[PDB]
């Protein structure tokens, strides 16, 4: 039970960490990586958090 | 029961567990080769060749 | 009576669909930890509602118990063994 | 990297810059063909400052104006002069080239032909500018990455 | 097909207990759980035997010959 | 660039120089017509495009159920009722800047913080 | 016999076809020499052509 | 009815950053590609500005117009309807000099084999030229990076030919062969008795073999249409 | 199948009909067996299954200047099929499975 | 269709929040099935390809 | 389980119904006059144009819902693209909602 609470929380905090990056890229602030689109870079970060999350 | 194989209760099998029926249908016809020359369903025997 | 409509993929493009009716209709003004993590009905633009999500499944997959609790290809495999099975195919 | 350069990121940043294939096309916003018949006067009020200076310290009445992007120039760490001299060396003594400075609010390069059926000639030169001209770096070597292996 | 004589797992005779299981459900209006229990089908091995059985015989009898 | 055609022809106009007076003209190549040029700009390439960004903003844009909604106050009528898309100029490099259309005044406003637009 | 000569070059091309098509029926852009049935006729080439031919 | 799939392409010659980006089209029984503009003149729309109007519906859209400036020039050499039909005519073949041949050949193509849906009736050029323009418009939208290149696998753009359309395919091919059987008996009439089998057996063959093609000579003909019903489980069925 | 027999079939007849001899209304009979030792009789699915015959019905067209065209195999439980109308007890009698 | 347009969320692009124990939602079901299928295709392709590779 | 296939309808009562509800035939189209014009398509045929598609939709959408237009017939309005695609068509896989 408490470990499931912790898991739910790890996915929840990783969900907000994605939103922050989604709204950041929607206000053009988010600087694109070298040799990558603003989208290519946005997605890389998103797919990273969502995997970091699952792994943790 | 190792590696995707299993043990089965024989005392259960006896009682009719997982027991199935099976049927096979064999079919035939008296073919007509030309006219009046017909095949015949009979119990054949040693008659010439 | 016009309570139910037929929609193809071409028409699906111009609609929004609610999964469950209830779970996807009122608004927010506790939760069971055992239950799954479902999304929301924040859409007020809902044009249609899905009769039941389980109708996305065909004959073979519809026989699988709790298929939402299995790794997807495992479900695709039992979709083929259901054919190598036995029983009464008809009463005649 | 060369033996005594392994730790230095700046040495690497330099080689990356020296091999990464940059084209004129990558820095260009728009290619425009104007009709400016006086080499000493400009129909474009912006370019009125640019003429004065690149005329202190015969030409075609047809202008080929290129507007380059600041951010594009900055990601590929380019100067208007750098770009200029490259267009200058491509056509040599066949194209009169003028350009704004890296401070000027709008980055512009003005090109007039040297010495009937001339407007169609500039459309050819504009493609040879975008498609043909290589600014910096080795050809084929498209995206160059920095790795701290 | 027809109510199996004896539960597969333990061999308890469930063959006789069919007609009475149908009466307990229909006539007595009892639930499937209490019916099996009243009949004396204690462990679940036998419970499944009757509870999950399909008496197809009735459908085969319907055909003329 | 503006697109003018020759009257009494409706055929397209081609440029010609009045070398004697130093001025641009547009001659019809199907007939004897000519006209003075409106602007000295004849050709334009535009490699980095910003036209197609807000494609198809039909007044019925609000009637689209598929489109999402926001409660952002409009820069014109401060209405907390909008619809938004992003790209419409469907290029690989394009940014995720959102384009909001008021369900009231119907004026277009971006979520852009780096840049400072008008349309 | 009575050789119409521009009919001799017709029956010659037919013998040239059959002898070619006996050895190879799966010829580069030509009609497959079909058997009565609509079947293509197994050429000798086809017999030894690998995976299931003599060799393989 | 009919069952004849004639496919039309509207090709945008020249790649990204290549001078002379011309639009040409693939017309049936016409050996070569024809510039869009000529087709418009052959359809009646003669002034290059009315031709433009059938493609770009906005006059503010300069970007799409500069894109058509080449097309105008490509066609400029042909100026009337007759010149355009002769040009297309000469591209079809048959060395038919001239009016009653070359021109009347092209006329026929644009009415019967060009955009055969819409109408195949005589006076419907306003309809077929407006539709040609819709394609050019859709072509350009993608070359101007506005509309995303059509998905070939969208299910809504796919159809499933069922038990009916499949028999419809046979019956039409079979009855049209029976019509030709009847026409041979009437020719033989130097002055009833029609082959019933052809239809009965044709359907029997196909539904047995699973070879959707007449009738023993079924190659190349669709194999595996008609399979024997799987009967193991009621579910498997 | 029902849309084909009711409609599509009449449409195929009327499109390439008339010659140098026109075709009219097409009638689709119920499934039969035109066998020797007899003339004709109604064929039921179970019979056809056993006697390896085709469960097909007669096709008749009115020819202008009626006529037998051929036999169209009928889909079981479709409009023109016998079982389509039949009750549960009818099927059990017909040796056919209700399921 | 169950989503609004221009939705880049974990939930919209295919992130499965649940375990196999808690069980997948309908969105989660389909998205997993999509990715799952790509696996069986690849597998079927990879055996063919390696088939030839081993023999040559 | 819920899927079906479009069997084939007749587009003629829809072409008739369209012109009597605001459809301007394609032969009388003036692009500079009607620039916002919504393009009407029946079985992939551009039949003409309509000036107020919203009101045409509400009418078609409920006509079919009443049972007047066959329920297998498809009607889409891509507002962004100023287009109205209709399908009497045979083949389309449909599901109930
Ligand atoms: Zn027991
Ligand atoms: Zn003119
Ligand atoms: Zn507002």
């Amino acid at each position: 039970g408490p470990t499931m609470r912790e898991i739910t929380e790890t996915i929840a905090e990783a969900k907000k960490k994605v939103l922050d990056v989604t709204k950041e890229a929607q206000a053009n602030l988010l600087t694109a990586k070298h040799g990558m689109t603003l989208r290519e870079s946005f997605e890389d970060n998103v797919v990273r958090f969502l995997n970091e999350a699952r792994d943790k | 029961n190792q590696e995707d194989s299993m043990i089965m209760n024989q005392s259960s099998i006896d009682r009719g567990l997982f027991r199935s029926l099976f049927f096979r249908s064999y079919m035939d016809q008296e073919k007509k080769y030309g006219m009046s020359i017909t095949e015949t369903f009979e119990k054949p025997q040693r008659t010439n060749t | 009576e016009g309570l139910v409509e037929y929609i193809d993929a071409e028409e699906e493009e111009s609609i929004l669909i609610a999964m469950q009716p209830e779970d996807l209709e009122p608004a927010e003004a506790d939760v069971d930890p055992a239950k799954r993590i479902r999304v929301s009905h924040h859409a007020t633009t809902f044009t249609h509602c899905e009769i039941h999500p389980s109708m996305i499944l065909g004959v073979a997959a519809s026989i699988i118990p709790f298929p939402d609790h299995n790794q997807s290809p495992r479900n695709t495999y039992q979709s083929a063994m259901g054919k190598q099975a036995m029983g009464v195919f008809l009463t005649n | 990297l060369e033996p005594g350069h392994a730790a230095d990121q700046e040495q690497a940043k330099l080689i990356r810059s020296a091999i990464e294939h940059t084209t004129l096309k990558s820095v260009t916003i728009a290619s425009e063909i104007y009709y400016d018949p006086d080499p000493r006067s400009t129909v474009i009020p912006e370019d009125e400052e640019i003429i004065q200076l690149h005329f202190s310290l015969q030409q075609s009445p047809w202008l080929l104006r290129l507007e380059l992007d600041r951010a594009a120039m900055n990601d590929k760490d380019l100067t208007m002069g750098q770009v200029g001299e490259r267009i200058k060396q491509t056509f040599k003594n066949d194209l009169f080239v003028i350009w704004s400075e890296d401070n000027d609010e709008k980055l512009i390069i003005r090109c007039r032909v040297v010495r009937a059926e001339e407007d169609h000639m500039l459309k050819k030169i504009e493609n040879t500018m975008l498609e043909n001209i290589t600014l910096r770096g080795v050809e084929n070597i498209e995206r160059v990455v920095m790795m701290k292996y | 097909m027809i109510v199996p004589v004896r539960c597969f797992s333990c061999g308890k005779v469930v063959g006789d207990k069919w007609e009475s299981y149908l009466n307990l459900l229909q006539e007595d209006e009892l639930d499937e759980g209490t019916a099996l229990s009243r009949l004396g089908l204690k462990r679940y091995c036998c419970r499944r035997m009757i509870l999950t059985h399909v008496d197809l015989i009735e459908k085969f009898l319907r055909y003329n010959p | 660039t503006t697109f003018r055609f020759c009257r009494d022809c409706n055929n397209m106009l081609y440029p010609r120089e009045d070398k004697e007076n130093n001025r641009l003209l547009f001659e019809c190549r199907t007939c004897s017509y000519v006209e003075e040029a409106g602007s000295p700009l004849v050709y334009r390439h535009e490699l980095i495009t910003n036209i197609g960004e807000t494609a198809g903003v039909v007044q019925d844009i609000g009637s689209d159920p598929t489109l999402p909604r926001s409660d952002r106050e409009c820069p014109k009528c401060h209405s907390r009722e909008n619809v938004f898309f992003q790209s419409q100029q469907r290029r690989k490099d394009t940014s995720m800047v959102l384009f909001f259309v008021c369900l009231s005044c119907s004026h277009i406003f971006t979520s852009d913080q780096k840049n400072k637009r008008t349309q | 016999n009575g050789a119409p000569h521009h009919a001799i070059e017709e029956a010659e091309s037919l013998l040239q076809f059959h002898v070619a098509t006996y050895m190879d029926n799966d010829i580069a852009g030509q009609p497959q020499a079909l058997q009565k049935s609509g079947r293509p006729v197994k050429s000798i080439r086809a017999r030894l052509k690998g995976k299931e031919g003599r060799i393989r | 009815g009919s069952r004849f799939i004639s496919t039309l392409q509207v090709k945008l010659y020249g790649r990204e950053g290549s001078s002379a980006r011309t639009i040409k089209a693939t017309l049936p029984y016409i050996k070569q590609d024809i510039p869009i503009v000529i087709i418009f003149r052959a359809l009646g729309i003669i002034p290059d500005g009315e031709i433009l109007e059938h493609i770009c519906y906005d006059v503010n859209d300069w970007q799409m117009l500069e894109m058509l400036k080449p097309c105008v020039e490509d066609g400029f050499v042909i100026q009337d309807r007759e010149t355009a039909l002769d040009f297309i005519g000469r591209r079809g073949t048959a060395l038919g000099i001239k009016k009653e041949k070359r021109i009347q050949y092209a006329k026929d193509i644009l009415q019967k084999e060009f955009l055969p849906h819409i109408t195949q009736l005589e006076g419907f050029e306003s309809r077929k030229a407006f539709f040609l323009g819709y394609m050019i418009n859709r072509l350009l939208l993608c070359a101007l990076d506005r509309k995303d290149q059509d998905d070939r696998d969208h299910f809504g753009k796919k159809r499933l030919d069922l038990a009916g359309p499949l028999l419809a395919q046979l019956f039409k091919t079979l009855f049209k062969k029976l019509t030709k059987d009847i026409f041979r008996y009437m020719q033989r009439t130097v002055e009833l008795a029609i082959n019933a089998k052809t239809i009965t057996s044709g359907l029997k063959y196909a539904l047995a073999t699973g070879n959707w093609g007449e009738q023993k000579k079924a190659m190349s003909s669709r194999a595996g249409v008609s399979q024997v019903l799987n009967r193991y489980t009621y579910s498997s069925t | 199948f029902n849309q084909f027999v009711d409609y599509t079939l009449q449409d195929i007849i009327c499109e390439d009909s008339t010659l140098i001899i026109s075709f009219g209304k097409i009638y689709v009979t119920k499934p039969m067996v035109n066998e020797s030792d007899g003339v004709t009789h109604a064929l039921y699915p179970q019979e056809a299954r056993l006697r390896n015959l085709t469960y097909s019905s007669g096709l008749f067209v009115d020819v202008k200047k009626k006529v037998f065209i051929g036999r169209l195999p009928i889909m079981l439980r479709s409009k023109n099929c016998y079982l389509s109308e039949a009750t549960e007890s009818d099927l059990y009698k017909l040796k056919e499975c209700p399921f | 269709p169950h989503f609004s347009k221009d939705d880049y969320s974990p939930e919209s692009k295919g992130f499965v929040e649940n375990s196999y124990l808690r069980g997948l939602t309908p969105q989660e079901f389909f998205f997993h099935a999509m990715g799952g299928r790509e696996g069986l295709i690849d597998t079927a392709v990879k055996t063919a390809e390696t088939g030839y590779i081993q023999r040559r | 389980l819920m899927s079906c296939i479009s069997v084939g309808t007749d587009p003629m009562p829809i072409i008739t119904f369209l012109s009597e509800w605001g459809m301007e035939p394609l032969e009388d189209y003036v692009p500079h006059q009607s620039p916002d014009a919504t393009r009407v398509f029946v079985n992939g045929v551009w039949h003409g144009v309509h000036r107020n598609p919203a009101r045409l939709m509400e009418t078609l959408r409920t006509l079919r819902r009443k049972g007047d237009i066959n329920p297998e017939v498809s009607m889409i309005r891509d507002i962004r693209e100023k287009e109205l695609k209709i399908f009497t068509d045979a083949g389309r896989v449909y599901r109930p909602l």
